[PDB]
């Protein structure tokens, strides 16, 4: 050992909404536990989530956990794990309550209980009327989330590595992960983190687009780091783009914004979602309305002016004072990023690349899979992932508003939960060697010792513009193969990368770098993936594959690094407490 | 050892960060003017010589300008202290605007103040 | 406690501003400033009680008050200390050579 | 149109000292960018360039920055608000605290000071609810105006007394979190945090020099926050 060894039962790379409570729960149980960051705790992206929670409190009116397994089930148009979904929507309410115990500042309706919102795909009674279930914090309910995760860590005295940057998993010679390498970002000193269990959660990836919500900091580096390790990637060609970011900056207004009333209008100011979703409207599903903003658009019925084509999110009608005190957040993000004032005119808004509904597979206990030669899962040692990062699958082909805060709350403390069963299943796990723990530092050596190779800048560019030209909303067989083409001479080019920043203070320009490999093979893998998948699901669409074919893909598409090649996953559809819900024909 | 940016003269002072550090500085001069209005008060009281003595330090333009210091750093401190204490209690807002029109109105007071001090010594 | 400074310092101001508008009031309305109505005023129990409770809330509000700005800009613990002599003799000396002036007229 | 910054730079493995470094930017004319975005351009040019910024959305509070002298957000201040006819943009860290390179500054005491006035719930489990703790609008509102805090450290940062006793002062940012907790309806400890609120510092250092509420990005109040705890510490305590 030339590196310093830090050992702890469990190692969290990722301080976001799912890596607190995993952290949380797991130092609870009587484990130790690091809690590693690349960014201050409460800078992770979840402090930016807006609408809330969806789960099955029935404050506003009677629910039925059941109601939202149906909604969410359908939402995922027929690839959401069944099992995996009820667990979440069974297990939410008491999840969540136990946040609002931990002083989760939820707004609150007039008998004192936690206020909730309509949001888009939500019914009662399988498919009936619209509900109201999004539990809320105005529109700032990531930043209340987030908050109050912290606070609650603090006051568990979990040890918490802010700004370290994970850069790659640790594997044994039996193949078991067993921690990772990490550098510290003010110092410049690299250790290994030594684990029983190494959680990774550490969010998305929207980056990898030339337009996304996503923070900077959303570089899909659990992905690299499976991917690096051996370790498979799911349904990586399903991303959800949200129907309205605004116009010309990214930037998101929540769907908030149509659950309380909010409509979608074109030039010619028709309602246009009545036509494309008879029946929930402007709370169809997301894959749906970004789909109908975007024909509505290519048909010349979209709208223009300084933000770029866009439609219109009309809100005036809902007054100064709801406006003020449900969604104040939009107001300020309107006014500044779009100049803009809800209150008097409607906000310019266009899809936005917004959320990764693939990821790496789990089990309900958070533990990673992989599948050996003959197909069937088998559970990685030493790994698990919780959040974003995951596929367990809850989302399918197409993620609810409102589940992912939930999921990240359901699945972090299900990983912490159960930790303990993982860790005795799984056995002792050999130590890694000296070489092992070098495998880890190859990546950033690389970096460190280029100094004549490309500018990542113009790699990054290159990577972001040729995702969203061939990888956006809509989807065509020849763009995508052309789209694959350009990522191989992108990603060779990204292996003669230099670095100009050679210090060790605080040094950005080398942790950037480092992120730019995740983000070419999250972007790779996407695309490898949206071209296997010769269907339309979800958010997946291609004008070659028009249709949902239940035949031959009502499975998971699965991603090999070795082989650098595609395969599938079944779905789950064997529900323990109800029957599964059958496939059906998916309209709003 | 970690450098550190509070080179004052690099950032930007609202005006109720100006009123604040101004109390501040007349309270110490008041505290030092203390003793010197009792030296003086104490010379003017011992005899009626002292008195006449003291009329004639009070002659000097220099003494003059300095007593007009004096009760103007004492004035400032006097009603700038008497703002603070109405935020306190209430009867002022703690609002940046409020803090703003209740700094300047202070600043006006404190200069006729000033004016009725001058003329107090001319 | 910080909240028996609060407001003893807040007592003692107020006290300190009726001495203020007291002195300024006589001051304001006497004109010819002779010997004789100058040692009158200080002759006068009021004056000598109120000038002598002024000094005491003098003590107590500028001993507070200069205890804030050293414990700010005096980090040096003996440095600081020996400056918090000086300033409480010197208060305490402005009190009694008050007593030694009026008891005297 | 021509763009001129003046960067407070440095690195302790290079420099001796701090030092100001000149930049240009050509902008495009019509339209108006956020310093965060000029930011990030200059790194292009200059990779050495090191900045905290995450969410570009003034939500985050990573990039607190001094510009122009005054405390704020890079990713929500305009270029336009900041240039001026002849004069550089000039961009320095947070002020009082140790800079650890180039913008980036340690806010090691800026967290100290936070967890020092206990952050969390505090209840004592008595008279449980059957689901939810109950809390009405009337008292839900409280929160408001507290809760929303990004922790950016913009308002502490520009307070003379946290200056002086970074360690002793809780500051604004931390101020407006205890009053947080010291009027959630669901916070029971109210009397024993305030017992930890009484000596000559943790609140008493504050003086209305009110720096705090012109710099929050989110347009909170710590002065008025500061101003209810100090009623509640007298209430208590005289
Ligand atoms: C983008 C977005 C998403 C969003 C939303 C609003 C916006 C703008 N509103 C939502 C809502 O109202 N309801 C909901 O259910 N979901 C909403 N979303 C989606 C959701 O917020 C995100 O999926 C979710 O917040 C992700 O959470 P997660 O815990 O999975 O991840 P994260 O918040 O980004 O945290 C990432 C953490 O990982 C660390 N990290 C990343 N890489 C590294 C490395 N290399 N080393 C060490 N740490 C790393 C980050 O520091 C961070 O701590
Ligand atoms: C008579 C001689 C006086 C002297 C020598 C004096 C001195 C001081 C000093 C040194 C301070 C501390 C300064 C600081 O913390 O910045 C102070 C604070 C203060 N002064 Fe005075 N003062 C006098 C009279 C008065 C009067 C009449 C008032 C009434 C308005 C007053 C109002 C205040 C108030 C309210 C504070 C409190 C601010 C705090 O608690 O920090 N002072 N004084
Ligand atoms: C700490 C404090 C003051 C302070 O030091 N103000 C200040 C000092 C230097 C520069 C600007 C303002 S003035 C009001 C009393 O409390
Ligand atoms: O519109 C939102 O608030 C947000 O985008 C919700 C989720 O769940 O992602
Ligand atoms: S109160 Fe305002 S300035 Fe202070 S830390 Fe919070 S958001 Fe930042
Ligand atoms: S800027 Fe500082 S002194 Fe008090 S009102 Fe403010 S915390
Ligand atoms: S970058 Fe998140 S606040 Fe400016
Ligand atoms: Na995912």
């Amino acid at each position: 050992m030339k590196l310093p060894v830090r050992e702890f039962d469990a190692v969290v790379i990722g301080a976001g909404g799912a890596g607190m409570r995993a952290a949380l729960q797991i130092s609870q149980s009587g484990q130790t536990c690091a809690l590693l960051s690349k960014v201050f705790p409460t800078r992770s992206h979840t402090v930016s989530a807006q609408g809330g929670i969806t789960v099955a409190l029935g404050n506003t009116h009677e629910d039925n956990w059941e109601w939202h397994m149906y909604d969410t089930v359908k939402g995922s148009d027929y690839i959401g794990d069944q099992d995996a979904i009820e667990y979440m929507c069974k297990t939410g309410p008491e999840a969540i309550l136990e946040l609002e115990h931990m002083g989760l500042p939820f707004s609150r309706l007039d008998d004192g209980r936690i206020y909730q919102r309509p949001f888009g795909g939500q019914s009662k009674n399988f498919g009936g009327e619209q509900a109201a279930r999004t539990a809320a914090a105005a529109d700032r309910t990531g930043h209340a989330l987030l908050h109050t995760l912290y606070q609650q860590n603090l006051k568990n005295h979990t040890t918490i590595f802010s700004e370290w940057y994970a850069l790659d998993l640790v594997k044994n010679q039996d193949g078991a992960v067993v921690g990772c390498t990490a550098l510290c970002i003010e110092t410049g000193e690299v250790v290994y983190f030594k684990a029983r269990a190494t959680v990774l959660a550490t969010g998305g990836a929207g980056r990898i687009y030339q337009s996304t919500t996503n923070a900077h900091i959303n570089t899909g580096d659990g992905v690299g780091m499976a991917i690096r390790a051996g370790v498979p990637v799911q349904d990586m060609e399903m991303w959800q783009f949200h129907p309205t970011g605004i116009a010309g900056a990214g930037v998101l207004v929540t769907e908030g914004c149509r659950g309380e009333g909010g409509y979608l209008l074109n030039k010619h100011g028709e309602r246009f979602m009545e036509r494309y979703a008879p029946n929930a409207k402007d709370l169809a599903g997301r894959d749906v309305v970004a789909r109908s903003i975007m024909i509505e658009i290519r048909e010349g019925r979209g709208c223009d002016g300084p933000w770029g084509p866009h439609a219109k999110l009309k809100l005036d009608h809902l007054g100064k004072e709801v406006l003020e005190s449900r969604l104040p957040g939009i107001l300020e993000l309107s006014r500044t990023f779009a100049h803009v004032d809800p209150v008097k005119e409607p906000i310019p808004v266009i899809p936005t690349c917004h959320y990764m509904m693939g990821g790496i597979p789990t089990k309900v206990t958070g533990q990673a899979l992989t599948v050996n030669e003959k197909g069937e899962d088998v559970v990685v040692p030493g790994l698990f992932a919780v959040g974003e990062i995951a596929c367990v699958s809850v989302h399918g082909a197409n993620r609810l508003g409102g589940n992912s805060l939930l999921d990240l709350v359901v699945f972090g403390r299900a990983a912490g939960l159960h930790l303990q069963e993982s860790i005795a299943e799984q056995g002792a796990l050999r130590d890694a060697s000296e070489s092992d723990v070098e495998a880890s530092l190859d990546r950033l050596n690389r970096w460190n010792n280029n100094r004549n190779g490309e500018d990542p800048v113009a790699i990054r560019k290159a990577l972001q513009e040729c995702m969203q030209h061939n990888f956006s909303v809509f989807r065509e067989g020849d763009a995508m193969a052309k789209g694959l083409e350009q990522l191989k001479v992108i990603r060779e080019r990204l292996k003669n990368a230099r670095l100009d920043d050679t210090s060790s203070e605080f040094n950005t320009q080398r942790v950037e770098c480092l992120e730019l490999d995740n983000l070419m093979e999250t972007a790779y893998a996407t695309a490898v993936s949206a071209n296997f998948r010769t269907e339309s699901r979800g958010a997946h669409s291609r004008f070659d594959f028009p249709d949902r074919d239940d035949e031959n893909w009502l499975c998971h598409s699965l991603y090999l690094p070795e082989s650098e090649s595609m395969t599938r996953r079944s779905v789950n559809m064997e529900p323990k407490l109800r029957p599964a819900f059958p496939p059906k024909i998916r309209t709003y | 050892q970690r450098p550190v940016n509070l080179d004052l003269q690099t950032i930007r002072f609202p005006i109720t960060a100006i009123a604040s550090i101004l109390h501040r500085v007349s309270g110490v001069i008041t505290f030092v003017a203390v003793g010197i209005l009792l030296w003086l008060l104490g010379t003017s009281l011992s005899s009626p010589e002292g008195f006449e003595q003291a009329s004639a330090i009070m002659g000097s333009f220099f003494v003059k300008f300095i007593m007009w210091g004096i009760l103007t750093a004492l004035a400032y401190h006097v009603v700038v202290g008497i703002r603070h204490m109405m935020m306190d209690f209430g009867y002022l807002e703690e609002t940046f605007e409020a803090g703003k029109r209740s700094a300047k109105i202070s600043f006006v007071i404190t200069v006729v103040l000033s004016l009725l001090a001058g003329v107090l010594v001319w | 406690n910080g909240v028996h400074d609060f407001i003893l310092v807040r007592a003692t101001a107020i006290v300190l501003t009726l001495y203020i508008i007291y002195m300024v009031g006589f001051f304001a309305t006497s004109g010819e400033l002779t010997y004789e109505v100058w040692i009158g005023f200080f002759a006068s129990a009021f004056t000598k009680v109120f000038t002598l409770l002024a000094l005491f809330s003098i003590l107590i509000h500028a001993w507070i008050g200069m205890w804030q700005v050293l414990t700010d800009y005096v980090k040096p613990l003996a440095l600081r200390l020996m400056l918090q002599l000086v300033i409480v003799v010197a208060l305490v000396v402005y009190v009694i050579y008050g007593f030694v002036v009026v008891w005297g007229v | 149109m021509r763009l001129e910054f003046s960067i407070y730079r440095y690195n302790p493995d290079v420099d001796d000292a701090p030092r100001m470094q000149d930049y240009t930017l050509e902008a495009d004319e019509g339209r108006d960018m956020m310093l965060l975005d000029a930011l990030i351009q200059l790194k292009e040019k200059d990779p050495s360039l090191s900045f905290r910024r995450s969410c570009r959305e003034g939500v985050c509070g990573s990039d607190g920055l001094n510009m122009n002298g005054k405390n704020g957000l890079a990713c929500i201040t305009p270029i336009s608000a900041l240039n001026q006819p002849g004069k550089k943009i000039v961009i320095r860290p947070l002020p009082g605290l140790p800079v650890i390179r180039d913008l980036v500054v340690d806010m090691g005491q800026f967290y100290a000071q936070y967890e020092k006035i206990k952050p969390y719930l505090l209840n004592n489990g008595q008279n449980p609810p059957a689901r939810e703790h109950l809390q009405m609008p009337e008292q839900r509102e409280k929160l408001d105006g507290l809760y929303e805090c990004i922790l950016c450290a913009c308002c502490s940062t520009s307070c003379p007394s946290f200056w002086w006793n970074p360690d002793k002062f809780i500051g604004p940012a931390g101020l407006l979190a205890a009053y947080r907790f010291l009027i959630d309806s669901r916070d029971t400890e109210t009397d024993s945090r305030l017992d930890g609120l009484s000596d000559a510092f943790s609140v008493f250092r504050c003086t209305s020099i009110m720096n705090c509420v012109s710099v929050c990005p989110k347009g909170l109040n710590p002065t008025r926050a500061i101003g209810h705890i100090k009623s509640m510490l007298l209430q208590r305590n005289a």
